[PDB]
């Protein structure tokens, strides 16, 4: 949630306020840069 | 210009023949992409031989390509009557220079 | 720090290779949700406008943003300045319906008319490019007034898919030169 | 570095991969969702590899040549008769292209998997590696391989009228044959659906 | 059968323009690079323009530079060679060829061949 | 009986970016499921450290080419997020939207040439204060890295941010003839059969690299 700024309650609820999100039965690009290699592969040059 | 073929040659029926296709000064590789065309008189000319090697599936196994002492060499073997024609030789040279040779007459005795 | 290359497996290196230190990373400002929650302009149409995301212009940018991904989800809000009542309808339904005030129609405020409108799309997500000109399902509705003067959108809730090419401006010369604001 | 992959009762191997790259997740999400109604079923017949000829890669290519193939291209068998027997599909994608020349030629190719991609232009190509891709670099490799689930913004789509996918072929650095390297490099692709589900089947001709 | 067809010769005014047209059938027109050459009466081919798919990548003769501009339009499944500036030397018979074959996926095929389009440039 | 308030003066006004949200109209909407698909990016800079893009070099080319001559500097391109060498990188594309950064920048060299096409590279930064060295040896005294060609075919070298401040502009002002921030410098240190090969340059986002204070000033 960005922008929100606020910390009292939203005077409407939340099922008028945003549409609401049903469920069936992540983060793609955070999971890759986190799993990045780092770090020398072999030994120690300088 | 700068493509030099023999201005005509002679094969007698069923016989082997070699038509050559060099450089003024160099030689030709797989580089240079050589292609060789055969043409009759109010004809478009039709593709025998791609990548100095390669022939299309239409063109009969007669025609062969190789590339030897630096130039360019379409073989015909056991030449038939249908043979008799000019054959060209296309060179690839820089993007926008694609060379022709003056063409070879290839005359069925 | 020596690698394959020919993969797409991430190689990130650190200052830590000669001897530095890696420092804190404070990255709010680069937040999907955050960075689009923030109205942007589109030229108005004079009296109805379809509400498509698309509409906002490449250059600006909430809508350079936006187009980095292939697909999107959010909620809308509108800021519109216009003459008589502006009347909203969901996407599927007839433009006559625009006439009728039944449906969510906001009377003549005075500055503006702000309007939080939820996503109504018969698909999961929109895409801000298909491979079948986008089609026709890929709205949020539209809206229709006596006269539209400046129409502002924001997106809620914005949620996005796939990265697309991102493309800033290419200088002539050694580097891009901007008058950038200093005291006089 | 033996690499052998099997789809179906067909099989792949090369001897100089750099890995698989999994594009945008590593399995597949919901197929059965309630847009289907449960009617759905799975097609494993279809899960083989299909060889396409790509292009040719020689040292007249220079940068930014750029060759693209809509997935869901004029397939000659099992995927092709689900497609015209089908309403609806829904499949991810197993792609290898192979660009066999000579460990002495040098250049290099990047191999792509781009969502939704009709046309592009030379700038978007210096960031074309924001989508699933690979290198095949002579020196190194001649195979890459790419897996990609399916991805659309319907959970099902029409295969005849919408190719989510597109496999793209551009040279990075432009080919050199030098002496001992070959003339030109055939690009090849070997592809193979996976997860391949069909819904709402068609009448007859 | 993969064919194509050239349009719009004839006998022409030298200092003149005129557009050639490539009309092919039996192919996908968007897959396939097209080459115009040509051909003087008694004489050997000469290779003029070329252009890629997409028409991204543009080449033509030295001889032929600027003089000339080669364009497509793939809906039309058409080729087009729009000569200005036309000089005597310029009289030949014109073929568009479509470069392409089975195993063959470059420009150094030159496969099919059109019948050509006489062009008699002279005073 | 009616609670009194105070209608303050220079509030309520529309500000664009303000933390406020709208009053709904149309309530009970319920979206089609959006669990788990693919591709999924909730920060851009996670997109921009994962996904190196290429450099662009003289006529628009991804790649710097092995130089015979005795100046051994392949290229010399200023430090700055504006620089042309820049310019088609997903990095400089977030950057133009963005008043201030900090933090890492790594750049990735991929060798191309022929198996038998062996060479050695420096790459060195030249803080700012001072001309670019011209020479390998002239740079050899600043912060550098040298790499040989082999069966590893990329190298990765972390450029890193050294200023006074601690935040530094991604837009070059007209004012600033020479750049801020310094240069970054790629020279040839020598080369086996290697003449006419590609060098492909990709950048990328460190570990701490950060943007900060969004702006639009059109692109």
């Amino acid at each position: 949630s960005g922008n929100t700024g606020s910390i009292i309650n939203n005077y409407y609820m939340q099922q008028y306020q945003n549409s609401m999100d049903t469920q069936l039965g992540n983060d793609w690009f955070s999971k890759l840069a986190n799993t990045a290699f780092s770090g020398l592969f072999g030994a120690l040059l300088a | 210009q700068t493509v030099i073929q023999e201005p005509a040659m002679s094969v007698s029926l069923g016989g082997t023949v070699t038509l050559t296709c060099g450089f003024i000064s160099g030689s030709v590789t797989g580089t240079n992409y050589p292609s060789w065309f055969q043409q009759t008189p109010g004809q478009p000319p039709r593709l025998l031989i791609y990548y100095a090697n390669s022939r299309p599936t239409e063109v009969p196994s007669r025609f062969s390509g190789a590339i030897s002492g630096n130039k360019a060499a379409l073989t015909i073997t056991g030449a038939q009557a249908e043979d008799e024609a000019d054959y060209f030789c296309c060179l690839y040279k820089t993007n926008n220079n694609i060379l022709f040779g003056g063409g070879t007459h290839l005359t069925v005795l | 720090t020596t690698s394959a290359g020919e993969s797409a497996d991430p190689v990130t290196t650190t200052v830590e290779n000669y001897g530095g230190e890696t420092q804190a990373q404070r990255r709010q400002h680069t937040d999907v949700t955050f960075i689009l929650d923030r109205f942007v302009k589109v030229k108005p149409q004079e009296e109805i406008n379809v509400l498509d995301l698309m509409q906002i212009p490449a250059h600006t940018l909430v809508g350079a943003l936006l187009r980095t991904a292939t697909y999107y989800f959010s909620d809308l809000e509108l800021a519109v300045k216009h003459e008589g009542d502006l009347t909203w309808v969901p996407n599927g339904a007839p433009e006559a319906a625009l006439d009728n005030t039944t449906n969510p129609t906001a009377y003549h405020k005075e500055p503006l008319t702000r309007l939080a409108l939820p996503y109504t799309a018969p698909h999961r997500v929109l895409a801000t490019v298909y491979n079948g000109t986008l089609p026709t399902s890929f709205n949020y509705g539209a809206i229709k007034a006596t006269r539209v003067t400046e129409l502002l959108y924001r997106m809620k809730r914005a949620e996005t898919y796939c990265p697309r090419p991102l493309l800033a401006i290419q200088p002539s010369t050694a580097r891009h030169k901007q008058k950038i604001v200093a005291p006089v | 570095r033996i690499l052998t992959t099997r789809n179906g009762h067909t099989t792949s191997t090369t001897q100089s991969s750099v890995g698989v790259t999994y594009g945008y997740a590593t399995a597949e999400d919901f197929v059965s969702g309630p847009n289907t109604s449960g009617l759905e079923t799975r097609v494993v017949q279809a899960e083989r590899f299909f060889k396409t000829h790509l292009f040719d890669w020689g040292t007249n290519d220079s940068f930014g040549r750029c060759h693209l193939l809509e997935l869901p291209t004029d397939h000659k068998g099992v995927y092709g008769s689900l497609t015209d027997s089908y309403a609806y599909m829904r499949n991810g994608w197993d792609v290898e292209v192979t660009a066999v020349g000579n460990q002495f030629n040098g250049g290099c190719l990047l191999v792509a998997m781009v969502p939704e991609l009709c046309s592009i232009t030379k700038r978007e190509l210096y960031q074309l590696t924001l989508f699933p891709h690979q290198f095949i670099n002579p020196r190194t490799n001649m195979t890459a391989h790419i897996t990609v689930p399916y991805l659309g913004v319907n959970r099902y789509d029409q295969y005849k009228v919408h190719k989510p996918w597109t496999l793209v072929v551009t040279v990075v650095a432009p080919l050199t044959v030098k002496n001992e390297g070959a003339p030109q490099i055939k690009v090849y692709a070997n592809i193979a659906p996976t997860n391949v589900y069909v819904a709402g089947e068609l009448p007859s001709k | 059968e993969e064919k194509v067809v050239e349009s719009g010769g004839g006998l022409v005014q030298p200092g003149g323009s005129l557009r050639l047209s490539c009309v092919g059938s039996g192919f996908n027109f968007k897959n396939y690079e097209i080459n115009w050459v040509r051909q003087a009466p008694g004489k050997a081919l000469e290779w003029l323009a070329y252009i890629t798919q997409t028409s991204d990548f543009i080449y033509y003769a030295d001889s032929v530079k600027g003089r000339f501009t080669i364009s497509r339009d793939n809906s039309r499944n058409t080729a087009y060679l729009q000569m200005n500036n036309l000089r005597t030397e310029d009289t030949a018979r014109y073929f568009c060829t479509r470069a392409g074959l089975t195993g063959c996926k470059s420009r150094h095929c030159m496969y099919v061949w059109g019948p050509g389009a006489e062009v008699v440039v002279s005073s | 009986g009616i609670f009194p308030v105070a209608c303050s003066d220079g509030y309520g006004g529309l500000v664009t970016t303000d933390p406020k949200t709208a009053d709904p109209v149309y309530g009970k909407v319920f979206n089609p499921p959006r669990n788990l698909l693919p591709g999924r990016f909730t920060n851009l800079l996670d997109v921009a450290e994962a996904c190196p893009t290429f450099l662009r070099f003289d006529s628009d080319v991804p790649y710097v080419t092995t130089k015979t001559d005795s100046d051994r500097k392949l290229v010399q391109f200023d430090l700055s997020l504006a620089a042309k060498h820049m310019s088609n990188t997903f990095l400089a594309g977030l950057a133009q939207y963005y008043t201030q950064y900090s933090g890492t920048i790594n750049l990735h060299f991929m060798f191309t040439g022929p198996t038998d096409a062996k060479a050695r590279y420096m790459v060195a930064y030249a803080p700012p204060g001072m001309e670019p060295p011209t020479t390998p040896e002239a740079a050899a005294h600043c912060i550098h890295a040298e790499w040989d060609t082999g069966l590893n075919s990329k190298f990765t070298f972390s450029i890193p941010y050294l200023s006074a401040a601690d935040y530094a502009y991604t837009a070059s002002d007209v004012a600033e003839t020479t750049n801020v921030q310094g240069w970054v410098c790629l020279f040839q240190i020598t080369h086996g059969k290697a003449d006419g090969d590609a060098l492909v340059v990709l950048a990328s986002a460190g570990k701490d690299f950060d943007l900060r204070l969004p702006v639009d000033a059109r692109a």
